[PDB]
RNA sequence: CGUGGAGGUCAGUGACGAAGCCUAGACCGUAAGGUCGGGUCGAACGGCCUCUAGUGCAGAUCUUGGUGGUAGUAGCAAAUAUUCAAAUGAGAACUUUGAAGACUGAAGUGGGGAAAGGUUCCACGUCAACAGCAGUUGGACGUGGGUUAGUCGAUCCUAAGA
């Protein structure tokens, strides 16, 4: 379908970038009912959408 | 379809008042129910109506 | 209505045509005189072969500079190439053509292509 | 005709002489290029898990050998393939290096 | 400019019918004319309401809106069902 | 010899087809020109005696509009770079999701404003034209929603000056 307003709304509401958002493949027809940040907050609660954790940078070299 | 220049030209100066508000209010419904209907004529003669007794007050 | 001159007798014939249609003039003129009298099966397998670099189209009259290549020997030539706009829009009109024919009651094993034209549009 | 056979493509030697640039995006042509005389077919879908294994090391670093394994399959419904394709996918081997090409059974 | 023509006319947006529900606002629409004093006056005497705060703001389009908040002891759902829209 | 208009006459031609236009079909005159036939077409128009003039073009690097050859030709080569599968769709190199590979590298390809712009913001639908290939995409196209202040600005003060 087309999820990039979803995307959108996603980051603002986990406090994330849009770089660190995982949209669920396999449900992408959740995702297109979902256009509220109630509905993806019930998402985000359930387990559609999971936040990516951060790459590291480690310090060990230094 | 509305009021009638012979008619109003006897009427007291507080019922011609007194008409005017009821007209007045009248419209200010008719707007809230043409906030839902598609087309409504009363407005023309409401608006017509009001002119016609200011016209006989003012005279 | 009010086609170009076409001889021939319009009881076993259909017609199919379409107009200000956004191809080059240039290069759909070579694409109708290629087929230009053949039969409509025969057209119709040349027109796929095309499509998938197996055959060629001779451009016989619109041809400044442009590259030889080995399938212009079938016909005689060395320039040809192959207008892919122009072979759909073409195999298009000659699907409505052959579905119009089909509606007249004619036979379709017997069908040539016997009148095509192009011109130019605004 | 559904069968399944294991290969190992010397990609070394397709490559040679190529940009730097498009070293990755050209072994999957050449891979393509392979199944396609292989299998015979004409329709060739590689895994996923393919491309991650020829772009482990960027543009520039493909491996000089490469263990696949090829199956040829069926085609479902509104099908032009003339009802055959093929699904190529990475083996898991110490080293791609000595290895003869052999039929897997199912 | 009589409690007429200050006000002119409720604001039926499916975004603006949540705030009577929710926030208990009235959202109106009144003249370019009237002020904060007004609007609150017109609404107290046509409604028979006790107003907390009024909000205004002149729209793009040209006219002027105004958010007209009531107090715990009123209800905005049941005035606009009495003025009839919902 | 031919052209636009004016006076007189031929009780002139005409929807059973006036004028115009096409015609390696025909007849007359040294020529300028005139007259017929056939095709198309649809409402007015000629011969003779005279009056009158914004009265006849191949050129003026002439004016306005339209059209060719060159030519499917020169060209679409800055900013290191994309690949696999699925989904939608009539249709996918270019839309959406997931996976991998790179880039800007805090004097940023990040986050805000002043002036200026004026609805470009958001949602739904949609592809005639436009975004120098494409397109289901779009700041495009159609229809609606959206800007809340006793404390942030103006408002008040005066500077160069009027």
């Amino acid at each position: 379908a087309n999820l990039r307003t979803q995307k959108r709304l996603a980051a603002s509401v986990v406090g994330v970038g849009k770089r660190k958002v995982w949209l669920d493949p396999n449900e992408t027809s959740e995702i297109a009912q979902a256009n509220s940040r109630n509905a993806i907050r019930k998402l985000v609660k359930n387990g559609t959408i999971v936040k990516k954790a951060v790459t590291v940078h480690s310090k060990s070299r230094t | 379809a509305g009021v009638k220049a012979y008619e109003l030209r006897t009427k007291s100066k507080e019922q011609l008042a007194s008409q005017l508000v009821d007209l007045k209010k009248e419209l200010a419904e008719l707007k809230v129910q043409k906030l839902s209907r598609p087309s409504l004529p009363k407005i023309k003669t409401v608006r017509k109506s009001i002119a016609c007794v200011l016209t006989v007050i003012n005279e | 209505a009010r086609y170009g001159a076409t001889s021939t007798n319009p009881a076993k014939s259909a017609s199919a045509r379409g107009s200000y249609l956004r191809v080059s003039f240039k290069n759909t003129r070579e694409t109708a005189q290629a087929i230009n009298g053949w039969e409509l099966t025969k057209a119709q397998k040349y027109l796929e072969q095309v499509l998938d670099h197996q055959r060629a189209i001779p451009f016989r009259r619109f041809n400044s500079s442009i590259g030889r290549t080995a399938q212009g020997k079938e016909f005689g030539v060395t320039k040809a190439r192959w207008p892919a706009k122009s072979v759909k829009f073409v195999q298009g009109l000659l699907q409505n053509a052959a579905a119009n024919a089909e509606a007249k009651g004619l036979d379709a094993t017997k069908l040539y292509v016997s009148h095509i034209q192009v011109n130019q549009a605004p | 005709d559904v069968v399944t056979r294991e290969y190992t493509i010397n990609l070394h030697k397709r490559l040679h002489g190529v940009s730097f640039k498009k070293r990755a995006p050209r072994a999957v042509k050449e891979i393509k290029k392979f199944a396609k005389l292989h299998m015979g077919t004409d329709d060739v879908r590689l895994a996923p898990e393919l491309n991650q294994a020829i772009w482990k090391r960027g543009v520039k670093g493909v491996e000089y050998r490469l263990r696949l394994r090829i199956s040829r399959k069926r085609n479902e419904e509104e099908d032009a393939k003339n009802p055959l394709f093929s699904y190529v996918e990475p083996v898991l081997v110490a080293s791609a290096k000595g290895l003869q090409t052999v039929v897997v059974e199912e | 400019l009589d409690s007429y023509k200050v006000i002119e006319q409720p604001i039926t947006s499916e975004t603006a019918m949540k705030k009577v529900e929710d926030g208990n606002i009235l959202v109106f629409q009144v003249s370019m004319k009237a002020n904060k004093y007004q609007i609150k006056k017109a609404v107290k005497e046509l409604y028979e309401v006790d107003v907390l705060k009024v909000n205004t703001l002149v729209r793009p389009n040209g006219t002027k809106k105004a958010y007209v908040r009531l107090t715990a002891d009123y209800d905005a759902l049941d005035i606009a069902n009495r003025i009839g829209y919902i």
